[PDB]
């Protein structure tokens, strides 16, 4: 019935030292029933990425539209789109569809090409910009997630470090989430290299 | 129409250790947006070494402990003041709470304390009776922040042996009092910040084979 | 409905409409809203007509079985008889009642009894669904220790505005008189009351 | 939830999950669904944790009142409409419970009873109760022989509730075995379906679809 | 209707179908072909609310064959699989969304590989080996989960769908009147007539 | 009434010139001097305020015109047409693009957006 | 189940130094009609005990007669009923706490909100809170409806901790507590100026005050405020 | 949330807590309520978030265009008639609630506004949950011919009483004081009365102790040459 | 329970009934035999709520035998008809009604003549020649109508029976999982094991 | 809310309390109900602030451009416009507005518009939720051709007694007095008009 919780999953997004840190899990379900363990919820637009959880045809449908978009604005641009432009292109996308929403609890990650920072920033299904310096945490188990996250999380880690730090931040919310887990991913993004690791996980 | 249930918030959070136990919960107490009171505590000394907390909806919360205080009172009186055994206090707090399965205690009830080998123990009750011996167990408005990290920390869940790579566990070694109370605070001080009926104080009771013994700590107040 | 208790120098009067409708159609337009629980002491009765009878049937009949073993009731036992009942019956009763009674100790006084089965005493009281445009006037004209005539003008002047205003009110306005000297009934018509 | 029991020819084997929920709130990994009666009775637990936990409790009291008044082992079939007799009387109030009575004695043999809130009362020789039921019954139904032994029945029970873990989202936490003879119950202990999905995964072959 | 499976082997994909037609109390057929043929080397079935269901099919299958004459080629499956997910997820905040659930099996000519993909009413598309819609996955995916594997033959493939069916029809309550199968592969679409 | 010009009144005619263009540029060229110099740290735009009157107060018209914080113009002409271009200008670097990216657009963007502008009014009816 | 129909607004209080303060207006409203300006909603048991009561006034004096039933029936066969054996704080608070919690579990409440407030034998202050719900909870400040809302972010800026008790002198209480009454009348739209504040100290004993009103009111500024944006006249 | 607006002798001055909440959840510990419409004129907002957000960006937006096309400083009177009437238009669906403040040509000013359209005038103004904690610190400080740092120190306090008493507020305290001829000054994190301790231990973990199944390089970069 | 049917002819009660129970989802048991004997020469068959059918079935079974005990002498299907109808009268101004539906085939030793009655949940009482409960009829009674003879034998009423049984399959969505067949006639109770 | 309008000899004097509630909130205790949409054409406003607000400044917009091109209007003209927006808009409006204007060919007129859109010109007239408690002393005290002084009386101690038993209503007493001499503001406050 609530469209947020029909597929299930999660996402989670950290800032490091001169790093930035996304991962999801792999699950997508009809209720109770695991249709796929494949279901990546993490996307990328040149160097700024995008988690989206939430209803599934919308986090699907969603991500071709701002694919859509960061295509038109590169060539008009002359150049690949920003985590704080990006942010607000997300905001006023999902804001013009106030009265008949997409489902989704979308999540940015990247770091900025000219200044170097790192930036990470959350929404709600209305466009309403959550900006944090440590994380955002979005899906099924976010509640999980911040309780986690709010322990685990502190400031500064390096690259390898946080990779640690984020990878459990999720395996253990997605443990305790009924509608969450059946594999995770998790990206480590710097500013010319990003590494991306398959994690391994209970499957119930 | 009159809806007898509320919800007075509040969290709280039961251990077993390997000798120990301890049984702790935040001193707040709310209805939907305001403050009642900042310390108002929740787990109590019910004698015979057991320690207990109702937590949810704090007038159903203080008819079971009421009731159970009395249960004890009268195990003494009718069976030549014999001990009541933490294993015998939880059934007898099944029947408590089932006695008005259709009127249920709105509350989720935990007590912590010593088994009769001395080692420590935590039994954790739904509203109406179901109930089960747990080694960690935390309950009420952030229950869903703590358990994930206590799975972590305190069972070492998903943590494997550097080098070995997924292939060997990390070994659940014993934690001591000193480091329960640690992970107790850290929960508590996480939940606080990410939590807004969590708050004001914490106050942790210890049970051991020596006793009952009472530590409280302050939280945030916004 | 619209009535009325008031207490003044020689001890009190009730006042009532007479007026009862179902619906916006008038059933009965000479009703008689005061009725006699004991010899001198009556109430006014608003609310619903089948629970504000059988309560005051039953009030009779206590302050009647009262009498035969104990002497003559106060009026605040009267009204705290019709309390127990409207408070104890409250999920089941629609009935605003007001008492008034004279003793020779106490003199005038008038209980109010709203829909939950409080009790409050006051110098006057006014009920009904017409009192709600009397409130204003009541309290500006109001004095204590009224004269037996300009309490029958306050009151008269009172339920007339009360009458004009509301539709559920209307016909005769009755009164009744309680002091030393006995019980006296006033009517006061249409043609009397409209032109004040 | 997922539970299953079957009848076979070296007694019954029981098998259940381990998880509880509140909602999409996974609240226990570690809950007992098996409710040892008495040392040759044994019930499953589905529907409503707290009336399964307490009237087979009950029914446990019941069933030694009677063999202390009939100096004899009570029936499967007469320790079973106990239950059904109880919850029956209660129809209407709302009771949750989807269970199988499981037992072995000398006049009926192996004997499962499915009981049930609404009043059911079924005897049969397999049985699945839970969210994660169908998925049970098809490892069940494809491989069940009554000449099953008892290492390969035991397996075949702990790798039907591995298929309800994997695919339902309310079942999973871990496997509990038990083996039900004449004698009495033997339990055959606890797996964690974490670990013992990556096993079956490599020894038996299946679960191909997923990466390990 | 009811049950529609898929199943993705080495060099084809095979679709089984139901092919009973029920309107509320009785059976008005027991011999209903729940696919359409999009393309010569893509198949679609579907199930899902009476007349939508249909016209959706047809729907799609015009608009495919349109693109066949215009460019003279034929779509891959995952083109096609993107178009039909579009229409459905266009649809489910139009006023009146099309209640179809949709499995889409092709063999991909340029790569040389099977593709079965699984379509909902929400425009919810997943690339499987094998799938299903409504309570099917219930009864049949542990049954998958166990014996499937990727190398499987096409004669291998159709063993393990007849066990799905079989189990099928001694779990679930109602009368499905057994399966309409049919394969996909490199040489096109045919179907089984004897199952 | 409604607007019954539907086609366009700027056409190619033999030799393959847009006659309305061509007498647009022409209106330029009578236009008073304006220029733009660039600089490595900065840009330079100026023109005369050409008074058509002693008695008009030229602090009042405004040849030079701030776009956004960033960008300003300045132009040779008709001046009613460079004001509304001006109108035009400032509310297209809005609605196509602050609201949108909640930053300014970038020169040669805003540039694109009055040029499309301009195009429009040599192809409109 | 039942719907209150004459009710009762707000009742403040706080713990001082040597006791508490307690107080409640005199009103007794009739939805949005403010019918009855001569309702007294503190009700002293003894001479160490104040009961303040908001919510449903029948219920109330309903209430008010337990308590004076509870003193009758306690000098019974009670030498000591004036003395050692005279009620508590404690013991009128947990009598109604239990009257209140069996009321709610019979589906049949008590429409109140009540704060005991009182000194005990041994000199401590009590302050306890109870409710239609059978909830209780103590503080240093206790405030029902919209004096929870109000007035305790007030009181609270003057006791806001245990701490605090014992350097709060019973001038700075008092003043707290008039202070907040005046802005329950400026704010809360079922209240009246005419007020009743009772003092239980350890050393004075009881002191009850009656008619008192809200004064020092700032209204002056509402001269200059002018339409509802754009209206200068 | 807790937000209020204080008028002074040559200006007016708004504050804000900075808790954003989903439920009983707290989203961010450190949000921004301060809202900027133009240079001089900054408004708080209550409610739905995206709304106090969206709605404040138009009218920000439609005022600049209006204050570039008179040649004049925007006026808060035209901030205030612009959203009302907007607001109005969706029947409190858009559910944003402003207190507007600012200043003028014509003067200082301060304003609140209802999400069905509403609006009033004050010298002193709370909105949100935590608007009768702070309303009640108001009624009982506040007085004519306020000073600069009176009302900073009324308006912070009046949060404070929200923060500490309003469980949908807390945090920090936000200020922005607007005066007549001058810049108007936004004090970000004016007060931090609400810094958490350190913990009790480090959640570090050793390198390694994550099971990994795949490693891989993502090609963030363009198609290259060559 | 689904499918519960019931005819009489020369010298015999033939009562057909379902096999399966199901509980929503799934099929639980394909064997369930839907009738309990009240006395040697009277079947009850029943169908209806889950636990009533059972629970009534068998309170009415001990009752009929308590009276053969007592006065030891059997009841006439008819006296036990009747019987049976008041408790369901009884019944369906209770509390909580018993949801069942019975048919009753008995053969009356005293008058050496079959008997068939129908009684629903309301304790509406009708001796037929040929009966059912609940959709049953819909799909049979026009083949009974037709084919039924008084004067048949118990070879040619089976035979009439499989007609109807073969029209329920074919044309109910539901699988009942066929049915047990038992004849009851002067020696008493038997059940056809091969049907 | 508490509002009312009355015809003297001078003119009109417009009178209102300053309460608005969100339930049992007070939102703001010092409104400004009475509200300008012409020089001497004044309001007084009830229902939805919001829904009164816009309904007044689209008045004072028609107003102005019906001054810009035909000179100033008559009382009757915006009361003519009021009641066209709140008829044609009154399923999705909840506001009862109070005309009041002084012309000096028409003197001192006042018109009400109640929640269906219907207009009544009336010597004086009487709204909001306060306005229920003194249709009995208002009744009986207004009379035709007051001075300026008895009419200021005539509404404070009105709006006084509506204050005192209306909860809704509340705070300082606003008048707005429209004569040929100007426009003239008024305010009383608690302390003065409670003694009354
Ligand atoms: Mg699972
Ligand atoms: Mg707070
Ligand atoms: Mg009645
Ligand atoms: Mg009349
Ligand atoms: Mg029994």
């Amino acid at each position: 019935s609530d469209p947020s919780s029909i597929n299930g999953g999660i996402v989670v997004a950290m800032t490091g030292k001169d790093c930035v840190a996304i991962a999801c899990d792999l699950r997508l379900g009809s209720q109770s029933l695991g249709v796929s363990n494949k279901f990546e919820k993490i996307f990328h637009y040149g160097h700024v990425f995008l988690g989206i959880t939430g209803l599934a045809t919308d986090v699907t449908t969603l991500n071709e539209m701002f694919r859509y978009k960061t295509n038109l604005y590169k060539l008009k641009e002359e150049r690949a789109i920003e985590p704080e432009t990006f942010t607000q292109l997300v905001s006023s996308s999902l804001y013009e569809r106030r009265f008949g929403p997409y489902f989704v609890g979308p999540v940015v990650a990247g770091i900025n090409s000219k200044s170097g920072k790192p930036f990470i920033a959350g929404f709600d299904l209305i466009g309403c910009i959550d900006e944090a310096k440590d994380f955002i945490v979005s899906g099924t188990a976010s509640d999980q997630l911040f309780g986690m996250c709010e322990s685990l999380y502190e400031p500064n880690l390096e690259p390898e470090d946080l990779f640690e730090t984020i990878s459990q931040a999720l395996l253990n919310a997605a443990d305790r989430d009924a509608l969450s887990g059946w594999g995770a991913v998790v990206y480590i993004i710097k500013k010319d290299e990003v590494v991306k690791r398959y994690l391994k996980m209970r499957q119930d | 129409q009159f809806n007898p249930y509320g919800d007075n918030g509040g969290t709280i959070l039961g251990i077993a250790g390997e000798d120990f136990a301890v049984l702790a919960g935040d001193t707040r107490n709310i209805t939907d947006y305001s403050i009642n009171s900042r310390y108002e505590p929740k787990v109590f000394d019910c004698g015979d070494n057991i320690v207990m907390s109702a937590n949810g909806f704090a007038a159903d919360g203080d008819a079971l402990v009421k009731r159970f205080k009395n249960s004890v009172k009268w195990y003494h009186f009718d069976h030549n003041d014999k001990k009541l055994s933490i294993n015998s206090a939880a059934r007898n707090i099944q029947h408590l709470l089932y006695g008005k399965r259709f009127f249920p205690y709105y509350v989720h009830t935990i007590i912590a304390g010593l088994d009769e080998d001395g080692k420590g123990a935590v039994y954790s009750f739904d509203p109406v009776g179901s109930y089960e011996r747990e080694q960690c167990r935390a309950g009420g408005a952030a229950a869903s922040l703590i358990m994930p990290f206590l799975d972590n920390q305190v069972n070492f869940k998903n943590q494997y042996e550097p080098g070995t790579n997924g292939k060997v566990k990390k070994p659940l070694k014993y934690l001591s009092v000193e480091e329960v109370i640690k992970l107790v605070r850290d929960s508590f001080t996480s939940a606080t910040e990410r939590h807004i009926q969590v708050g004001d104080g914490l106050e942790i009771l210890i049970v051991t084979k020596d006793g009952v013994r009472k530590e409280f700590y302050e939280l945030k107040r916004d | 409905t619209s009535i009325m208790a008031v207490t003044f120098k020689d001890g009190v009067i009730l006042g009532a409409d007479s007026r009862t409708t179902t619906g916006a159609y008038i059933a009965n337009r000479v009703t008689d809203k005061l009725t006699r629980v004991h010899d001198k002491i009556w109430c006014c009765r608003s609310g619903s007509a089948a629970d504000t009878q059988a309560i005051a049937d039953i009030v009779q009949y206590h302050l009647e079985l009262y009498t035969s073993q104990y002497g003559t009731p106060s009026t605040e036992t009267a009204a705290s008889v019709f309390k127990e009942l409207c408070y104890e019956n409250k999920d089941n009763l629609t009935a605003g009642i007001i008492v008034a009674g004279y003793d020779d100790k106490n003199k005038g006084e008038v209980y109010t009894i709203p829909l939950g089965g409080s009790v409050h005493k006051l110098p006057y009281a006014i009920a009904g669904s017409g009192s709600t445009f009397i409130y204003g006037y009541c309290d500006k004209n109001f004095r204590e220790n009224m004269s037996k005539e300009e309490t029958v003008d306050f009151i008269k002047h009172s339920l007339s505005q009360a009458i004009k205003w509301d539709g559920s009110s209307g016909g005769v306005i009755r009164m009744v008189v309680l002091t030393a000297a006995g019980v006296e009934r006033l009517i006061f018509y249409p043609d009397e009351y409209e032109q004040l | 939830t997922t539970t299953l029991a079957f009848r076979f020819q070296g007694g019954i084997i029981v098998a259940v999950d381990s998880r509880a929920t509140a909602g999409n709130w996974v609240a226990s990994q570690t809950v007992k669904k098996v409710i040892e009666i008495n040392p040759f009775l044994l019930g499953t637990i589905a529907g409503g944790a707290a009336d399964c936990q307490f009237w087979e409790t009950w029914l446990g009291s019941q069933c030694r009142l009677h063999e202390l008044r009939e100096k004899e082992r009570i029936s499967v079939a007469a320790a079973s409409k106990i239950l059904s007799n109880l919850v029956y009387q209660y129809k209407g109030a709302g009771l949750s419970m989807g269970t199988m009575i499981c037992g072995y004695t000398r006049k009926e043999g192996p004997t499962i009873y499915y009981v049930d809130s609404d009043g059911t009362r079924l005897k049969g020789d397999i049985f699945c109760v839970g969210s994660g039921q169908t998925f049970a019954y098809g490892v069940l139904d494809s491989n069940y022989k009554w000449d099953l032994s008892v290492e390969d029945a035991l397996y075949l029970g702990k790798r039907s509730i591995l298929a309800a873990a994997h695919r339902d989202a309310y079942s999973g936490g871990s496997v509990n075995l038990y083996h039900v003879t004449e004698d009495g119950w033997i339990y055959h202990g606890n797996h964690d379906v974490g670990e013992l999905f990556w096993k079956v995964k490599e020894e038996e072959g299946s679960f191909n679809n997923v990466i390990g | 209707m009811d049950i529609i499976l898929g199943i993705r082997v080495q060099d084809s994909v095979i679709l089984a179908s139901s092919k009973a037609v029920t309107r509320g109390i009785s059976v008005l057929k027991d011999s209903d072909d729940k696919t359409r043929q999009l393309s010569p080397h893509t198949l679609m079935s579907f199930a899902g609310e009476a007349g939508d269901t249909v016209q959706f099919a047809e729907y799609i299958q015009a608009n495919i064959q349109l693109y066949s004459i215009r460019e003279d080629y034929e779509l891959s499956p995952q083109a096609v699989s993107s178009f039909v997910r579009q229409e459905l997820a266009k649809s489910i905040r139009s006023r009146r969304p099309y209640q179809v659930n949709v499995l889409i099996g092709g063999y991909d000519k340029k790569k040389n590989k099977p593709e079965l993909y699984q379509i909902d009413y929400l425009g919810t598309k997943v690339e499987l080996p094998y799938g299903a819609h409504g309570y099917s996955g219930f009864y049949t995916f542990s049954l998958l989960d166990h014996h499937y594997r990727p190398d499987m033959t096409t004669e291998e493939g159709l063993d393990l769908l007849k066990l799905c069916v079989q189990e099928l029809e001694k779990r679930m309550p109602m009368d499905f009147k057994g399966v309409i199968v049919k394969i996909v592969d490199k040489d096109g679409i045919r179907q089984v007539d004897d199952f | 009434m409604t607007d019954r010009y539907s086609f366009s009144l700027t056409t190619f005619s033999p030799s393959g010139k847009l006659g309305q263009i061509d007498y647009a540029l022409t209106a330029v060229k009578q236009g008073v001097t304006s220029l733009g110099i660039k600089a490595t740290n900065g840009v330079v735009i100026a023109t005369e305020k050409k008074s058509s009157s002693p008695l008009a107060m030229s602090e009042t018209l405004s040849k030079v015109s701030l776009l956004t914080p960033d960008i300003g113009a300045v132009y040779s002409g008709m001046g009613p047409d460079y004001r509304v271009l001006v109108d035009k200008s400032r509310k297209v670097a809005h609605t196509s693009y602050k609201r949108i990216y909640g930053e300014y657009p970038p020169t040669k963007l805003l540039v694109s957006e009055v040029a499309k502008i301009m195009q429009e009014a040599t192809q409109s009816g | 189940t039942q719907q209150p129909i004459v009710t009762g607004t707000s009742v403040i209080s706080m713990k001082y130094d040597n006791g508490v303060i307690i107080a409640a207006d005199n009103l007794g409203s009739y939805g949005s009609l403010l019918r009855f300006n001569g309702v007294e909603r503190l009700i002293p048991v003894g001479d160490n005990t104040v009961v303040g009561i908001s919510g449903d006034i029948s219920d109330m004096q309903h209430i008010e007669r337990l308590l004076k039933d509870l003193v009758t029936e306690n000098a019974y066969d009670n030498p000591l009923a004036d003395a050692e054996e005279a009620l508590e704080p404690s013991y009128i608070f947990e009598y109604l706490a239990t009257v209140m919690y069996q009321r709610r579990s019979k589906m049949n409440p008590l429409w109140n909100a009540i704060i005991v407030a009182g000194v005990q034998s041994n000199g401590d202050q009590f302050l306890r809170y109870v409710n239609l719900l059978g909830v209780t909870y103590s503080s240093p400040t206790l405030a029902t409806g919209f004096g929870a809302h109000m007035a305790n972010p007030l009181l609270r800026k003057v006791v806001d901790r245990e701490s605090d008790i014992p350097k709060t002198t019973v001038q700075v209480a008092e003043e707290a507590i008039v202070n907040a009454m005046r802005v329950l009348y400026y704010r809360d739209a079922r209240s009246s100026r005419n007020f009743s504040l009772a003092i239980i100290d350890k050393n004075t004993g009881l002191t009850f005050k009656k008619n008192l009103q809200v004064e020092n009111m700032k209204w002056d500024f509402a001269k200059d405020i002018k339409g509802y944006g754009t209206q200068k006249i | 949330t807790t937000i209020v607006g204080v008028k002074f002798n040559n200006g007016v001055v708004i504050a804000a807590d900075t808790r954003s909440t989903q439920g009983p959840i707290v989203a961010d510990k450190n949000c921004a309520k301060l809202h900027r419409i133009s240079p001089k004129i900054w408004c708080a907002g209550a409610g739905t978030a995206a709304d106090t957000e969206a709605v404040t960006q138009l009218i920000g937006s439609n005022i600049e265009l209006h204050s570039l096309y008179t040649s004049r400083e925007p006026r808060v009177v035209s901030a205030l008639q612009m959203l009302k009437q907007h607001l109005f238009k969706y029947q409190g669906h858009i559910g944003a609630y402003l207190i507007v403040a600012g200043v003028d040509p014509t003067g200082s000013h301060l304003f609140s506004i209802h999400a069905h359209g509403s609006t009033d005038v004050g010298y002193y103004l709370s909105l949100g949950s935590g608007s009768l904690a702070a309303m009640a610190v108001l009624e009982s400080h506040w007085k004519q011919d306020l000073t600069k740092e009176e009302a900073i120190k009324l308006a912070s306090d009046a949060i404070q009483a929200g923060i500490w008493n309003d469980l949908g507020s807390g945090s920090n305290v936000d200020v922005c004081v607007m005066e007549i001829g001058k810049d108007a000054e936004y004090l970000r994190n004016y007060l931090t009365p609400n810094v958490r301790e350190e913990k009790q231990k480090s959640y570090k973990f050793p390198r390694g102790t994550t099971a990994v199944l795949k490693e891989s390089i993502v090609n963030i970069c363009d198609i290259q040459e060559e």
